[PDB]
């Protein structure tokens, strides 16, 4: 140990004017006892099968050397505090060194974890290690497909279950996609089945076929084993197309079931936005296509609504920097649909959905950067779209924050 | 010498007998799949197609002749192999 | 396996029509290759003929016969009936040899090797538009060969011209993420263009063609 430190300890105790040979005599005795215990605490670590050297190993190494694992206090009486340890002192270098006594009471206690259970699995089947989640894993000759017939039959069953004839079949097949470890080396055929499907499934706007494929994309993404960004380029158009394309079926009713599609689809696109990110390739490319979809003149009220939703969940800053200079255009579009007077076209439904979504985003965009003062008529400086109802949404958000 | 490419052999007169990172090149980061987005529509035998094992697996890039004079691998005449996996061939 | 006499005669007439006796028989032979329905069973012979003929450029640096073989490949691609997926591994390095080789000419100064460069670059952009699949990795391999031929110094101005020509015929995002970082290389080019001292060499015409 540094001899300077021992001098500091000695003069802070009442023992002043100690020599250097007296002080060097202290720091080779105590540095041996630290070396004697840490060599003796490594015996409990090697008999623990833990290779960790936990805090309790020094408590047993001290008790082995007939010294109390008493830390921070030493009882010359010994009777109340014998060789049982108190678990040390939870102290830090960067600590505050003063807390309020009701701060420790009001904090929630940590969760007691699960008790020890015994599960069995198979390290090896007659010599071969299985790929279960408990384990780490002149005529030219007639070639064989790189899939097995069990794997090819599995692909056929999973794809015929994922087209959603029965809901329990879908849900298992989706969980099977979500956690099969060996679903790599079948992933080109799944990506091609998705991509090809959406493109010949928007020729006739078959909403279920699309909602099932978007759920298949979402089940492909949260699988941790497979490597997806080799198929990420193929995936981006299929997830994006369902959200903003025109609907060849009925726009007015299954409108909501199409907005529910746009939701589970915004999920795969949001995964694409958050994952797979390198410099200026993926997020900025879909942001540029969404903005030129927005600045597009006489855009379809279906494509318009989908692109509006897509630019909406781009996170905190994206609506902070993009939706700002465009409120007047949104209001003018709403006014034209209102003028009509024909309500035969899906234009009125598209307008109502777009206005509601834009107003909710604008509400927190406001709740987030500014106090809730003058929530009555100051929003009339922003064409008076959401106004007091926007203020009420901000108040509900504030109530949720208070509950948190 | 007498097989396909005999004409070439006779003309010759030979008579025996960080920006290089893998991601940069993935086609999600190099393609305009934004056009693919369509706005307005207007097994005892393997079901999946079998692809050319040589194209799928072989390194056909060892045959790319980058420099005629300094060519790293000595190339050899190729014999016709008549793959029977391909249909439309009688044998 | 062996060609019947009918298609043996058809192979002989079609290959000898594209060697350069006259232009009209060549145009009718290329319009035969592009627009016949049954030319399978003669596709491996055509692929072997084309790849060996592009190889025979190293013994005789004939620009004209290479232009004829590249128009033979361009005619083979336009055929709707025959599928070149099984034979594209032979035609890719032949067009690549027509792009990134350095001596494409017999007289380097007057022969326009430059056009067999942009013609074969357009050809390889078409061959990796029609055939690149994620199992193939044709386009990513082709971009990687072009890129490590361009970024690497000591490469001649002809092969750098071929690399830039192919990379720029691939598309807009490729020239965004490959060409535009090395725009400072233009300064290294203009080192040898605006400023001498040697002027009568052959580097200047290739350098301002690259420019």
């Amino acid at each position: 140990l540094p001899s300077e430190s021992m001098k500091v300890v000695a003069e802070s105790m009442g023992i002043a004017q100690i020599q250097e040979e007296t002080c060097q005599l202290l720091t080779d005795e105590v540095s041996y006892r630290i070396k004697e215990i840490a060599q003796d605490a490594l015996k409990f670590m090697h008999m623990g099968k833990r290779q960790k050297l936990t805090t309790s190993d020094i408590d047993y190494a001290l008790k082995l050397k007939n010294v109390e694992p008493l830390y921070g206090f030493h009882a010359q009486e010994f009777i109340p505090f014998r060789f049982a340890s108190g678990g040390g002192r939870e102290l830090y270098f960067y600590e505050e060194k003063e807390v309020d006594l009701s701060d420790i009471i009001n904090t929630p206690l940590p969760r007691v974890p699960l008790d020890v259970c015994l599960k069995a699995h198979w390290l090896s089947i007659e010599g071969c290690q299985p790929a279960i989640p408990e384990n780490p894993p002149r005529l030219k000759p007639r070639s064989i497909h790189e899939l097995s017939v069990e794997q090819q039959l599995y692909y056929k069953e999973i794809t015929e279950a994922c087209v959603g004839s029965c809901e329990a079949k879908r849900a298992e097949a989706l969980q099977s996609i979500a956690t099969d470890p060996g679903l790599y080396q079948m992933l080109p055929r799944f990506s091609t089945f998705i991509s090809e499907g959406v493109r010949v499934n928007v020729v006739q706007n078959n909403l279920a076929l699309l909602i099932y494929l978007m759920r298949m994309v979402k089940a492909l993404m949260d699988n941790p084993t497979l490597y997806l960004e080799k198929y990420v380029h193929e995936l981006i158009p299929a997830v994006m197309t369902c959200i903003v394309s025109r609907q060849l079926c009925l726009r007015p009713d299954v409108d909501n079931h199409w907005a529910l599609r746009d939701f589970a689809a915004r999920l795969v696109a949001q995964i694409c936005k958050h994952f797979s990110t390198t410099t200026n390739n993926i997020q900025s490319r879909i942001t540029k296509t969404f903005t030129k979809s927005w600045v597009d003149e006489k855009t379809p009220w279906t494509t318009r609504y989908g692109s509006i939703a897509g630019l909406a969940e781009l996170g905190h800053d994206v609506i902070k920097t993009l939706i700002l200079p465009r409120l007047q255009q949104e209001g003018e579009r709403i006014r034209s649909v209102l003028d009509g007077p024909v309500l035969s076209n899906i234009d009125r439904i598209g307008a109502d959905h777009v206005q509601s979504l834009l107003l909710k985003h604008c509400a927190p965009v406001l709740a987030k950067l500014r106090p809730p003062p003058d929530n009555q008529d100051a929003y009339r400086a922003e064409f008076g779209s959401l106004g007091p109802l926007l203020c009420s949404q901000v108040v509900k958000a504030r109530a949720q924050a208070a509950l948190q | 010498r007498y097989g396909p490419a005999r004409l070439w052999y006779d003309m010759l007169g030979v008579p025996e007998d960080d920006l290089l990172a893998d991601e940069n090149f993935l086609m999600v980061t190099q393609l305009h799949w934004e056009d693919d987005i369509i706005w307005d529509g207007e097994p005892w035998y393997s079901i999946f197609p079998i692809d050319n094992e040589d194209l799928v697996y072989g390194r056909w890039e060892d045959n790319i002749i980058w420099d005629a004079q300094a060519m790293p691998r000595l190339l050899e005449p190729p014999v016709l192999t008549l793959d029977p996996n391909d249909e439309n061939l009688i044998l």
